């Protein structure tokens, strides 16, 4: 009772697959999708997305930004600019980048550039959790 | 205390001041 | 004297309805009469 | 648009990226929307269509 | 004791309530030149600023009432602020003038509505749209709701100022008594803290009093 | 509205920043995806 | 006894104000999402307001009966 399509500008993970539920870390709080959810349109934030298969296994991916769309039927389109798995990541370089981004805050002068630096530290702090 | 049945003078004076003095002074304004 | 002509337009134009102070006067008179009767009863 | 190794077709697609025209009666079914959200959504749809056309 | 200032219509050999109530008008000089001093420029700027925020709803007939409403709000606001002085006598405390203020304007609005728009002015009793089949029940609700407006409009003003002054006087008496027994500046701290709220609570009442009448007039205009 | 908004930053700019930040954290072995991204190949010529 | 019974029974009308405040608040937020459907929302609101006020009136009538 679902048609899930988790696509990327490069590769495809699912194309019309049927799964029981998908959890998305979008903006304005988390989310849960099951059965005939109410229609919604929301952008994403850096976080981890888990998809629960019909068998019961849970697949995990990391998403940077994109869009979410749940239509009138049980059709969901999740198009993301980035889609990666943890197995090709280094936690140590993540901690080093976070350590530099910490001092980058005081290094900043103008509020727009510091806003960019804040986005940097937000992304770095978000990813180091898992 | 507030009800002593001497209410004629206050009503008359309030009507006089509100309906003559303030309107006449406030009319001489520009915007 | 020289002040009636200042707001004569207002008085004869729009305050015609607002000029009904009779209700207030009648209420005040009735209240005063009742208070006077109560005071006279002692 | 690429159709075959020996033929192709010319076509165009409309854009409704204007926020005001987007806010219509048919959008009332979606019930968690806001002006900021729709502005960001149109922003993303523009880049998506451009990339698809180039490829 | 406590009820001394309220029941005291300017005690004197000859009553001087007229002098007390006419005094506030001697603070608003009338303009007489293109460019004037600082004290009147602020007054006219404030009047302009307040006018554009309230009378910007009525179409054409309500624009005529502009002078009356501005005079009313300025008068009540000036009367209330002057009463914070240590031994003043606020005329708004008395119920007589509050009752002589509400009835005329309310009556003016209610029988102005019937004069020109009798068909629609009669319809406002029944709520717009279909209210199921409970018509006779709510018809008697809104008509009795009509008559309560002047009573509340006067009573809230007559009550809140007296309550505030009672609180101030009682806290002052309390902070006087505790001088003999022990030392506590907490009470004078309470007094100085409450004085800010009492100072800024009058203007809100002026605004509410004027705004309710604005809404009532706009309904029948 | 967030801090990035009302600061001269657009959603596309924020997406670019976050995507770059994510791509940085990848292992050096898998860093060949920078070749695939290669977002800088278009020059800008204004009217004047 | 009649006076104190009247003075105690009159308290029951307190809940009517809270219910009225609740229903009107819901109408405000509800209208914000779907201004198109403002026609149907009112009928519900009126129903609730009338029901709560009827309960309050019933309590008031009981108080009046115990007074007399």
């Amino acid at each position: 009772q679902m048609s899930f399509t988790f696509a990327s500008p490069t590769q495809v993970f699912f194309n019309g697959a049927n799964v029981r539920q998908v959890d998305v870390p979008t903006q304005t709080g988390a989310f849960g999708i099951l059965a005939s959810h109410v229609p919604t349109l929301q952008v994403l934030r850096p976080g981890l997305v888990v998809v629960h298969a019909e068998d019961g296994t849970t697949s995990k991916y990391f998403v940077s930004s994109g869009s979410v769309t749940v239509n009138a039927d049980s059709s969901v389109q999740l198009l993301a600019e980035e889609a990666v798995t943890l197995d090709m990541l280094d936690p140590g370089v993540a901690k080093a980048n976070l350590e530099k981004a910490q001092s980058e805050l005081l290094g900043a002068a103008d509020e727009a550039s510091r806003a960019e630096i804040q986005i940097r530290i937000e992304a770095n702090e978000a990813l180091v959790k898992a | 205390q507030l009800d002593t049945s001497t209410w004629f003078i206050t009503i008359t004076s309030m009507i006089m001041t509100l309906f003559i003095l303030f309107q006449l002074k406030i009319s001489n304004y520009s915007y | 004297q020289f002040q009636f002509t200042g707001i004569k337009k207002y008085f004869n134009s729009y305050t015609l309805t607002g000029r009904m102070n009779c209700v207030l006067a009648t209420y005040g008179g009735i209240a005063l009469l009742v208070l006077y009767f109560k005071l006279r009863s002692k | 648009r690429f159709r075959s190794v020996i033929s192709y077709k010319t076509e165009e697609k409309p854009i409704f990226s204007l926020d005001t025209v987007a806010s219509a009666e048919s959008m009332s079914i979606y019930d968690d929307i806001d002006a900021d959200v729709l502005r960001n959504y149109q922003e993303y749809s523009l880049a998506n269509i451009i990339y698809y056309s180039l490829k | 004791n406590l009820f001394a200032s309220f029941i005291a219509p300017t005690m004197m050999g000859l009553p001087i309530v007229t002098l007390i109530i006419m005094f506030p008008s001697l603070l608003f000089p009338t303009p007489k030149r293109l460019i004037n001093n600082r004290t009147i420029s602020i007054q006219q700027w404030l009047i302009q600023l307040t006018s554009k925020q309230m009378m910007a709803i009525h179409n054409q007939k309500g624009q005529t009432w502009s002078l009356m409403l501005m005079s009313l709000i300025m008068f009540i606001g000036s009367t209330n602020i002057l009463g914070l002085l240590p031994h003043s006598f606020t005329p708004t405390t008395q119920l007589s003038m509050n009752l002589g203020m509400a009835i005329p304007l309310w009556s003016a609005t209610v029988f102005t509505g019937f004069r020109y728009k009798t068909k629609t002015s009669l319809a406002h009793f029944l709520p717009q749209g279909t209210p199921a089949l409970l018509i006779p029940m709510l018809v008697i609700i809104e008509t009795i709701s009509l008559f309560i407006q002047p009573v509340a409009l006067a009573v809230r003003l007559t009550a809140n100022i007296t309550a505030g002054h009672l609180l101030i006087h009682l806290i002052g008496g309390a902070t006087l008594a505790l001088l003999n027994i022990n030392t506590m500046t907490a009470f004078i701290t309470f007094t100085i803290l409450i004085l800010l709220t009492i100072l800024e609570f009058a203007v809100a009442l002026i605004q509410a009093y004027v705004f309710t009448l604005l809404v009532s007039l706009y309904l029948h205009d | 509205v967030a801090y990035w908004r009302q600061a001269g930053l657009s959603y596309i700019r924020y997406s670019q920043i976050c995507a770059k930040a994510v791509r940085d954290a990848l292992k050096a072995e898998f860093k060949a995806n920078a070749e695939k991204t290669s977002g800088s190949n278009v020059k800008i010529v204004k009217v004047k | 006894a009649k006076f104190i019974g009247a003075g105690a029974a009159t308290v029951g009308v307190a809940g009517s104000g809270a219910g009225i405040g609740t229903v009107f608040g819901s109408l405000i937020i509800g209208y914000a999402r779907n201004p198109s459907l403002k026609q149907q929302l009112f009928s519900y609101a009126i129903l609730g307001f009338a029901l709560s006020e009827a309960m309050g009136l019933f309590c008031l009538m009981v108080a009046f009966l115990i007074l007399f």
